[PDB]
C-alpha cells in the first residue's frame, strides 16, 4: 500500500468552464483511490447533502464505479436539485431518481462566472412536452409547438424558442447569483470494486 | 511550457492586404481566449482585437474597426488576423497574447498572461535607397577640455539595418549611436559621434563604416579636422 | 374559472406616467401570452405590444416606442404595463387579452378579455356639476307633445348620472353622451317628451348625481 | 405594415336575413392566422373566429368564415336582434398586429319624417352669462342628417356640438341634438336664430326659426 | 471609453528606496484593473490582477491596493532588475485601453552638459539641404530643452530632437538635435546658434558659429 | 395463584402519540393477570414472530416480570427489530440482545402517523461512536465533529447534526408507510410468579 494512484478529482472540480445545465457533462472514474479530504480544501460555503450513504463513512467501503456530473444553476435551484422534489428545472433538465445513493456539492461561483455586461455562455430549457426520465440527456434545439397547429420551423405566436439564457451580473442578489453543482453517484456491480478508499497504517 | 509563435510580418505597400498567423503550444487551444495587441515605437501600448472560446463575443477597437478580421481554428491551433485597407497607422510590433479566463473583460479575474515576442509590420510606398555618409569635421567649436567630438550623419535609407563602427571596430570608446529618427520626407536618419582627445586630431586615423544589407551599400568616409 | 381582472379607473396629469395591471385566474398563466389593446371612444382599435409569459420576451409597435414598458410576475400571476409622457391623446379604455389554456394545450385565438380600464389625462380638477333647466313652453309644443329636459355642464370627472323623477318616468327619456368642450369640462343633455295635457299638473324633477364630487342635485323644471 | 380594409361601411338589413362581410388585406398573410371579433358599445369585445377557418366555443354555426390570400369573408346565415354590433378582423402572423376599420351592421326599415324641435336659451343660462340654442331631431330611420344654423340669415359654423343616440330597441329610432353656444352680448346683438334640416326622409328641407325680440 | 491617467511620469530611484505609482480612472471601474511590467525591448509580463491578488512567481516586494477610482502600486525594496516600464490596464468595459506608462529611472547627481555644434559639410550642402546639429552630452537630468535661433531670431517648427537611453557606465544621457534647412535658404542668414536650458547650469549657454568665418 | 386484577394492556398499545425511536419508553407490568387475546384480537397484527417462545403457549405458563415498549419504525427498516441483524437503527437507535426471549409486533399507522405536510415529531440518529449496549437509552443531542475541527456547534462542513427527522406523506408507497411497533421482553426466572395468566384457582 504505497498509496500512489490517486483519482483524477482535480479535472472535475478545477475546471476553467462548466457545461450548461441543459447539456451536462458525464465522466467515469475507475481504477484509483479516493481522496475525499480534498473536497473541503476550498470554497467558503459548500454543502455536502449525501443521500443514501453515511456522509462521513464513505472512505472505508469499496464501490464498483463512480459517476461525476456537473453544471451551473441559480440559487433556489440548488434546493430544487434534491431528489424527489418537483420543479421546472428538476423535471426538465436533470430529474434525479427517487432511489438515489450519492452526494451533491453546490458552491457559490460569483467571482468566477459573473460578467458586468452579462454572461451569455449559459443556457437552460424553459418548457418541454413531457417530463424527463432519470439520467437523460436532451440537447434538442427544435422549435416548440405548444398548440395543435404546426409551427413549420418559424418563431412567432404560439411558437417559442426552448432555451433561455441567464444573465449573471454582480449587482444581482444572492438568489440570482451563479452556483456550480457537481453530483457523484456511486454504483455497485459484479466487478471487484476497484474504487477502494484510502487505507491508514 | 507555453509558447506563442507569430508569423507573416514584414513590409506592405498601402492598398495591399495581409494576414498574420499565430500558433500556440503547451495549453488547450479551444478552452482559452486570445488577443492581438499592437505597439508603436515609443508609444506605450494599444489594444487591437480580442476573441472568445466559441466565437460568440468578438469586438474591434473603433480606430481599426471595419478593416481587420479575427479568426480562430482549433483544428490546427491557429489564430489569423486578416488586414484590409492598410494606412500609415499600421506600422507597429504585434503581440499575440493569451487570456486566462475563456472570455473578454467583465469577469472578476482577468489578465494577459503569456505575451509572444511579436512581429514587425511596416507600411510605406517606398523602396531600397542606399544611405549617404556625410563628414562631421571637428573644429575649435568641437573641442572642450582637450576632447574633440567627431562623427558621421547617415541619411536616406528606407530599410532599418544599421551597423556603425569606428576603425572597423577597433575604436569603440566614447561613441554614441543615436536611434533613427523619421523625418517629414519619410526617410529615416541617424547620427553617431565619438569623443577623442583634441591633441589626437590629425595624427590618428578615423574610419566610419556603414552597412545596408537590402541596398548592399557599404561606404567608408574619411573625416578630418577643417582647414583654415 | 378562467377570469381576467384589470385595475380601476385612473385620472392623471399631463406629463405624468400611468401603470395598468391585469391579473388572471383559473388557467395556466405561465404558458400563455398577454396582448394589450387600447381603444378611444368610438374609434379604431390599435395594438401596443405583447409579452410572452414563458420567457418574458416583449414586442412593441413602431408608433408606440420609448414610452411603453411591460413586466410580469408569476407569483401574483399578474402583468403590468407602464406608459410615460401622458397627454390628452392617452385618454382611452385599455384591455388585456389572453388565449385560454385548460391544460397543456392553448387555444389558437385570444379568448379571455379583461373588463377594460378607463384612463383619463387632464389638468382640470374635480368640481361639482351645474344643472340648467330646459323647461316646457309653447315653443316646445307641437301636436300635443312637449319636450323638456335638463343640461348637466361644467364637470371634470366624466361619470355623471341623470334620472327623471327618481325613475318615475322612463318612456321618452333620452340622455345624450357627454362632449368635451374647450374649457376642459364635460357637458351633456337629457330630454323627455310628455303629452301637452300633462304640463302644469305634476311637478317635474330631474336628479343629477356625480360620484367623484359626491354631488346630488334635484332640479325642478 | 399590413393594412386592412373593410369594403362595406354599413350592413343595414332585416332580422332573419343573410349577411356577407368582407375585409381585405394589402398583402398576403398566413393561411390560418386571422381572427374575427364582435364588440358592442360599452362592453368588452368577444372573439368569434379563431384560426381563420374554425369557430370558438359558444358561437353558433350561423357565423362562418372563409377566404385566403389578401381577402377574407364572413357569412351570417340568419340575422338576429343580438347580432347587430361591430366586427373586426386582425392578423396573427406578421410582426406588426393591426385591426381593420370595423363594419357596423344595423337595421333599416322605411324612411320617416323626423320630429324637429328648437329651444332658445333659458333665463338661468342668460343669468349665467352664456346662451345655448338647441335643435333636436327625433324618429328618423337614416343615421346621416344635415343641420345648418342661421343667425340673422347668416350661416354659422365652428361653434356647434352634435350628440347622437344609438338605435332604439323598440321602434329603431334615432335622436340628434345640435347645440350652439354663444356669449351674452354676442347672443343679444343678433335677433333671428334658426336651424334648418335637409334630412332625406323629409321631402323638402324644413327650418325652425325664432326671434330674440319675442323670447 | 475609459480614460486612465498616471500622475508621476518619471521617477528617479536607487536601491532600497520606496516607490509608489498612482493610476486613476474617470468613471468608477470597481476593481477590474491589472498592472504590467515591460522590460527594455521585451514582451511585458503580468504582475498583479484585481490590484490585490498576486498571480504567481512574483516577488513579495510588489504590492498593490485600490478602491473606487483610485489604484496605487508599491514596491517595498528595489533591485536593479525592477527598473522597467509600468502600465495599468482597466477591465470594466470591453474597449480596453492602457495608460500612458510610467518608467523608473536610476539616481545620479546633476551633471553639467557639454555642447558642440557642427557646421554643415560641403558634401551635405551639395545635396541641396543644409543641416546644423547641436550636441548635448553627459547630463544626468534628462529633462532639458534645446532652442534654435538664427540671426538672433528664434527658429521653431523645423528642428528635430533625439535622445539616447541612459548609459550603463556613468548612467547619464546624450541628446542630438538637428535643424533641417534647404540650401537656397541657408545663405540669406548670417548668425546660426543653438541654445541649451538645463538645471545643470544656472544660465543658458549662448554659443554660435559664423557662416562667413572659417 | 389468586388475585385477578387485569393488567393495563390498553394504555401502551392504544395511545394518542408515540415518542421518537431514539427515546423509547419502558413500562414494568406486575401484580396482575395477563390477557393476551386483546393484543391480537382488536388491532390487525403483522409479523408476530416470537423469539424463543411459542406464541401458542403464552397463556398457560407463568412468568416472572414483563416490560412493555412501543415506538414507530420506517416501513422498509421494519426488519431491524431482530436479534443478530445489524443496521443504522440497530447500531444507533435500538438493538435487541442475542439471547432474546420475547415477542414483537408491528402494524401500519397511516391514519394517525401521516400528515399532509409531513411528520416532524419522529426523530432518529444518523451516526454515533459505535454500537450501543442492549436495552440502552440515549438522549444525547450534542453535535459531532467527524474531523479534528472543533466547530463547537456550528459548521457548514466537517460537522453534522446527529438528530434527523422523518417526513411522512399519504401518497407514499407501501414501503414508506410508518409502522407502530411494540416489543415484549420476558423473563423466565419463575421465582416470584407474579404475572401469571388466567388460570383456575
Ligand atoms: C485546485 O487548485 C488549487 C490550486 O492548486 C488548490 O488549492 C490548494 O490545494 C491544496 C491541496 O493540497 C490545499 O491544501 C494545501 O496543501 C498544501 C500541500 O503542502 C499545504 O501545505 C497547505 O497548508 C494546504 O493544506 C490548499 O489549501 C488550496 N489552496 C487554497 C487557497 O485553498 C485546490 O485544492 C484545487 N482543487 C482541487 C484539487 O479540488
Ligand atoms: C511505498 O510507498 C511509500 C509511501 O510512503 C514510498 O516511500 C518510501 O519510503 C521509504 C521509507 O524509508 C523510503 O526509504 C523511500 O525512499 C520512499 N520512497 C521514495 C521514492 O522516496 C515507497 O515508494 C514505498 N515504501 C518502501 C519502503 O518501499
Amino acid at each position: 500500500p504505497n498509496i500512489t494512484n490517486l483519482c483524477p478529482f482535480d479535472e472535475v472540480f478545477n475546471a476553467t468552464r462548466f457545461a450548461s445545465v441543459y447539456a451536462w457533462n458525464r465522466k467515469r472514474i475507475s481504477n484509483c483511490v479516493a481522496d475525499y479530504s480534498v473536497l473541503y480544501n476550498l470554497a467558503p460555503f459548500f454543502t455536502f447533502k449525501c443521500y443514501g450513504v453515511s456522509p462521513t463513512k464513505l472512505n472505508d467501503l469499496c464501490f464498483t464505479n463512480v459517476y461525476a456530473d456537473s453544471f451551473v444553476i441559480r440559487g433556489d435551484e440548488v434546493r430544487q436539485i434534491a431528489p424527489g422534489q418537483t420543479g421546472n428545472i428538476a423535471d426538465y433538465n436533470y430529474k434525479l431518481p427517487d432511489d438515489f445513493t450519492g452526494c451533491v456539492i453546490a458552491w457559490n461561483s460569483n467571482k468566477l462566472d459573473s460578467k458586468v455586461s452579462g454572461n451569455y455562455n449559459y443556457l437552460y430549457r424553459l418548457f418541454r412536452k413531457s417530463n424527463l426520465k432519470p439520467f437523460e440527456r436532451d440537447i434538442s434545439t427544435e422549435i416548440y409547438q405548444a398548440g395543435n397547429k404546426p409551427c413549420n420551423g418559424v418563431a412567432g405566436f404560439n411558437c417559442y424558442f426552448p432555451l433561455r439564457s441567464y444573465s449573471f451580473r454582480p449587482t444581482y442578489g444572492v438568489g440570482h447569483q451563479p452556483y456550480r453543482v457537481v453530483v457523484l453517484s456511486f454504483e455497485l456491480l459484479h466487478a471487484p470494486a476497484t474504487v477502494c478508499g484510502p487505507k491508514k497504517s | 511550457e507555453v509558447q506563442l509563435v507569430e508569423s507573416g510580418g514584414g513590409l506592405v505597400q498601402p492598398g495591399r492586404s495581409l494576414r498574420l498567423s499565430c500558433a500556440a503550444s503547451g495549453f488547450r487551444f479551444d478552452d482559452y481566449a486570445l488577443h492581438w495587441v499592437r505597439q508603436a515605437p515609443e508609444k506605450g501600448l494599444e489594444w487591437v482585437s480580442g476573441i472568445s472560446w466559441n466565437s460568440n463575443n468578438i469586438g474591434y477597437a473603433e480606430s481599426v474597426k471595419g478593416r481587420f478580421t479575427i479568426s480562430r481554428d482549433t483544428a490546427k491551433k491557429s489564430l489569423y488576423l486578416q488586414m484590409n485597407d492598410l494606412r500609415a497607422e499600421d506600422t507597429a510590433l504585434y503581440y499575440c497574447v493569451k487570456d486566462r479566463h475563456y472570455d473578454s473583460s467583465g469577469y472578476f479575474v482577468n489578465g494577459f498572461d503569456i505575451w509572444g515576442q511579436g512581429t514587425l509590420v511596416t507600411v510605406s510606398a517606398a523602396s531600397t535607397k542606399g544611405p549617404s555618409v556625410f563628414p562631421l569635421a571637428p573644429s575649435s567649436k568641437s573641442t572642450s577640455g582637450g576632447t574633440a567630438a567627431l562623427g558621421c550623419l547617415v541619411k536616406d535609407y528606407f530599410p532599418e539595418p544599421v551597423t556603425v563602427s569606428w576603425n572597423s571596430g577597433a575604436l569603440t570608446s566614447g561613441v554614441h549611436t543615436f536611434p533613427a529618427v523619421l523625418q517629414s520626407s519619410g526617410l529615416y536618419s541617424l547620427s553617431s559621434v565619438v569623443t577623442v582627445p583634441s591633441s589626437s586630431l590629425g595624427t590618428q586615423t578615423y574610419i566610419c563604416n556603414v552597412n545596408h544589407k537590402p541596398s548592399n551599400t557599404k561606404v567608408d568616409k574619411r573625416v578630418e579636422p577643417k582647414s583654415c | 374559472q378562467m377570469q381576467l381582472v384589470q385595475s380601476g379607473p385612473e385620472v392623471k396629469k399631463p406629463g405624468t406616467s400611468v401603470k395598468v395591471s391585469c391579473k388572471a385566474s383559473g388557467f395556466t398563466f405561465t404558458s400563455s401570452a398577454v396582448q394589450w389593446v387600447r381603444q378611444a371612444r368610438g374609434q379604431r382599435l390599435e395594438w401596443i405590444g405583447w409579452i410572452v409569459v414563458g420567457s418574458g420576451n416583449t414586442d412593441y409597435a413602431q408608433q408606440f416606442q420609448e414610452r411603453v414598458t411591460i413586466t410580469r410576475d408569476m407569483s401574483t400571476s399578474t402583468a403590468y404595463m407602464e406608459l410615460s409622457s401622458l397627454g390628452s391623446e392617452d385618454t382611452a379604455v385599455y384591455y388585456c387579452a389572453a388565449p385560454n389554456c385548460s391544460g397543456g394545450s392553448c387555444y389558437d385565438g385570444f379568448d379571455l378579455w379583461g373588463q377594460g380600464t378607463m384612463v383619463t389625462v387632464s389638468s382640470a380638477s374635480t368640481k361639482g356639476p351645474s344643472v340648467f333647466p330646459l323647461a316646457p313652453s309653447s315653443k316646445s309644443t307641437s301636436g300635443g307633445t312637449a319636450a323638456l329636459g335638463c343640461l348637466v355642464k361644467d364637470y371634470f370627472p366624466e361619470p355623471v348620472t341623470v334620472s327623471w323623477n327618481s325613475g318615475a318616468l322612463t318612456s321618452g327619456v333620452h340622455t345624450f353622451p357627454a362632449v368635451l368642450q374647450s374649457s376642459g369640462l364635460y357637458s351633456l343633455s337629457s330630454v323627455v317628451t310628455v303629452p301637452s295635457s300633462s304640463l302644469g299638473t305634476q311637478t317635474y324633477i330631474c336628479n343629477v348625481n356625480h360620484k367623484p364630487s359626491n354631488t346630488k342635485v334635484d332640479k325642478k323644471v | 405594415e399590413i393594412v386592412l380594409t373593410q369594403s362595406p361601411g354599413t350592413l343595414s338589413l332585416s332580422p332573419g336575413e343573410r349577411a356577407t362581410l368582407s375585409c381585405r388585406g394589402s398583402q398576403s398573410v398566413r393561411s390560418s392566422y386571422l381572427g374575427w371579433y364582435q364588440q358592442k358599445p360599452g362592453q368588452a369585445p368577444r372573439l368569434l373566429i379563431y384560426g381563420a377557418s374554425s369557430r370558438a366555443t359558444g358561437i353558433p354555426d350561423r357565423f362562418s368564415g372563409s377566404g385566403s390570400g389578401t381577402d377574407f369573408t364572413l357569412t351570417i346565415s340568419r340575422l338576429e336582434p343580438e347580432d347587430f354590433a361591430v366586427y373586426y378582423c386582425q392578423q396573427y402572423g406578421s410582426s406588426p398586429w393591426t385591426f381593420g376599420q370595423g363594419t357596423k351592421v344595423e337595421i333599416k326599415g322605411t324612411v320617416a319624417a323626423p320630429s324637429v324641435f328648437i329651444f332658445p336659451p333659458s333665463d338661468e343660462q342668460l343669468k349665467s352669462g352664456t346662451a345655448s340654442v338647441v335643435c333636436l331631431l327625433n324618429n328618423f330611420y337614416p343615421r346621416e342628417a344635415k343641420v345648418q344654423w342661421k343667425v340673422d340669415n347668416a350661416l354659422q359654423s365652428g361653434n356647434s356640438q352634435e350628440s347622437v343616440t344609438e338605435q332604439d330597441s323598440k321602434d329603431s329610432t334615432y335622436s340628434l341634438s345640435s347645440t350652439l353656444t354663444l356669449s351674452k352680448a354676442d347672443y343679444e346683438k343678433h335677433k333671428v336664430y334658426a336651424c334648418e334640416v335637409t334630412h332625406q326622409g323629409l321631402s323638402s328641407p324644413v327650418t325652425k326659426s325664432f326671434n330674440r325680440g319675442e323670447c
